[PDB]
C-alpha cells in the first residue's frame, strides 16, 4: 500500500505544519500583548 | 567437492602413466585416461 | 537473477576472503617487505 | 528555592535583585533536590547572560548528585555561548569527570551538537575514555551523529582521536570499523582525503593521482565493509586501488604459484 | 513515485522541525520577560 500510505503520511504532515504555522502566530501575539514591568 | 576431485585425478592420472615403470593392460590405461583427462578439466574451473 | 542481485558485492567479497586468507598464511616479514602504504596512478 | 527558578529561566533582572544582598554566597552556591547550583540551572537552559552574571558575582564549579559540572550541562544542550562564557573564566574546568567518567566532550558528541564539539575540541579538551571504556567518537558513532563525526574528521586533531581506544573491549573496536558499521557516508568523507590530485588537469601527460591506505590497514576495514554490505565503499576508488595493489603485491603471485603447480599436470596430460 | 515523494516529505518535515526550533525560542523568551507576582 506504500504508494498511498506515504500520500496519507503527506496529508497528515501537511495539516500538521499548517497547525504549527497557525500556532506560531499566537505565540508572536502573546509577546506583542504581554504586560512587562520591572522584570525586563 | 574440490578435495574429492583431487583424489579422483591423482589416483587415476597415475594409472594412465604407470607404464613409465610397470606394464599394464591397454584397456585399463585408457579407461583411466578417459577419467583423469576429464576430471583435470572439470576441476580447472574450481581454480 | 538472485545471484546477479549480489554479484557486484560477491566479486569483492571473494577477493577480500582470498587476500585475507593469504595474509593469515604468509609470514609477517614477507608482508612487510611486499605490501605498500601508498600508490600513484597515471590515467 | 527562588533563585533556582530565576536562574533556570534566564530571568536576569530577578537574579540582580535576589543577589543584591551580596553579603554572603550561601544562596549563590546553594544545593537542590537534585544537588544542582544556580550556575548549573543557567547552563542547563542555555542562558548566556545569567551563567556570566553568576560567574561575575561569585559562583563555583561544584557538581550535581550525578557528578555533572556546569560545562557538562552546557554541552548536553549544545549551548556554545554558555560554554564560551565558562571557558573564558576557567578553561581548566574542561577535563572534569562524572560518575561514569564522561568528560564534557562525551556529552557534546553523544547528543549530536557539532558546534559544541568544535568549541571543546579546538580548545584543549582531554580526549579520554569514559568508565565504560568508550571515547567521545564511539559515543557519536553508536548514536549515528553524522555532523559530530564529520566535524571530528574535518578537525585538526583527527590523528589523535583515532588512536585512543581499548583493544581488549568486545563492545568498542578501532573507530574505522565502527564508522563502516554505523556511518558509511562519513567513511566516504574520510577516504576522500586519501585521494590526492597532483596537477589539476587530467588531460596532461605530466598528470598523476595518488592513493594513501592508512585507514584500510589495522584486511580489517574491507572485511568490515563486506560484513556490513557496503557495496558503495567497496566501489570507492581508494578501495579498488587498495585491492588491485594487494593482488599485484602477493595475491597474483600466490594464485599463479598454486594454479601453475596444477597447470604443470593439466597441459602435459592433454 | 516513492523515490521522490519521500524526498518531498523530507523537505516538508525539515522546514517543520526548523519552524518549531524557531518557535521554542519565543516560548523561552516569554518566561524570560513575563511579569511574575503571587506565584513565587
Amino acid at each position: 500500500s506504500l504508494e498511498m500510505e506515504i500520500l496519507k503520511q503527506k496529508y497528515r504532515l501537511k495539516d500538521l505544519t499548517f497547525l504549527l504555522e497557525k500556532q506560531h502566530e499566537l505565540i508572536k501575539l502573546i509577546i506583542q500583548k504581554m504586560e512587562i514591568i520591572s522584570e525586563t | 567437492i574440490s578435495n574429492v576431485l583431487e583424489w579422483i585425478i591423482y589416483t587415476t592420472g597415475i594409472i594412465f602413466v604407470l607404464p613409465l615403470f610397470v606394464e599394464i593392460p591397454a584397456h585399463l590405461q585408457w579407461q583411466c585416461g578417459a577419467i583423469a583427462v576429464y576430471f583435470y578439466w572439470m576441476n580447472f574451473l574450481l581454480y | 537473477a538472485d545471484v546477479q542481485k549480489h554479484a557486484s558485492l560477491k566479486r569483492i567479497a571473494m577477493q577480500v576472503e582470498l587476500h585475507t586468507s593469504l595474509e593469515k598464511k604468509l609470514p609477517l616479514w614477507f608482508l612487510r617487505k611486499v605490501d605498500q602504504k601508498s600508490t600513484i596512478v597515471y590515467p | 528555592s527562588p533563585l533556582h527558578f530565576a536562574a533556570s529561566y534566564g530571568r536576569i533582572n530577578t537574579c540582580q535583585r535576589l543577589l543584591q544582598d551580596i553579603s554572603d554566597t550561601r544562596l549563590l552556591n546553594e544545593g537542590d533536590l537534585h544537588g544542582m547550583t544556580p550556575l548549573h540551572l543557567a547552563a542547563k537552559n542555555g542562558h548566556d547572560k545569567v551563567v556570566q552574571l553568576l560567574l561575575k558575582k561569585g559562583a563555583l564549579f561544584l557538581s550535581d548528585h550525578n557528578g555533572w559540572t556546569a560545562l557538562h550541562h552546557a554541552s548536553m544542550g549544545g549551548y556554545t555561548q554558555t560554554m564560551k562564557v565558562i571557558l573564558d573564566t576557567n578553561l581548566k574546568c574542561t577535563d572534569r569527570l562524572d560518575e561514569d567518567g564522561n568528560t564534557a566532550l562525551h556529552f557534546a558528541a553523544r547528543e549530536g551538537h557539532a558546534k559544541a564539539v568544535a568549541l571543546l575540541l579546538s580548545h584543549n579538551a582531554d580526549i579520554v575514555l569514559n568508565k565504560q571504556q568508550a571515547s567521545f567518537l564511539h559515543l557519536a558513532l553508536h548514536n549515528k551523529r553524522k555532523e559530530v563525526v564529520l566535524t571530528i574528521i574535518r578537525s585538526k586533531r583527527w590523528d589523535e582521536c583515532l588512536k585512543i581506544f581499548s583493544h581488549n573491549s568486545p563492545g568498542n573496536k578501532c573507530p574505522i570499523t565502527e564508522m563502516i558499521e554505523y556511518l558509511p557516508e562519513c567513511m566516504k568523507v574520510l577516504l576522500d582525503f586519501c585521494m590526492l590530485h597532483s596537477t589539476e588537469d587530467k588531460s596532461c601527460r605530466d598528470y598523476y593521482i595518488e592513493y594513501n591506505f592508512k585507514y584500510l590497514q589495522c584486511l580489517t576495514a574491507l572485511n568490515a565493509m563486506v560484513q556490513n554490505n557496503r557495496i558503495e565503499l567497496l566501489n570507492h576508488p581508494v578501495c579498488k586501488e587498495y585491492l588491485l595493489m594487494k593482488w599485484l603485491a602477493y595475491g597474483f603471485r600466490a594464485h599463479m604459484m598454486n594454479l601453475g603447480s596444477y597447470c604443470l599436470g593439466l597441459i602435459p596430460m592433454t
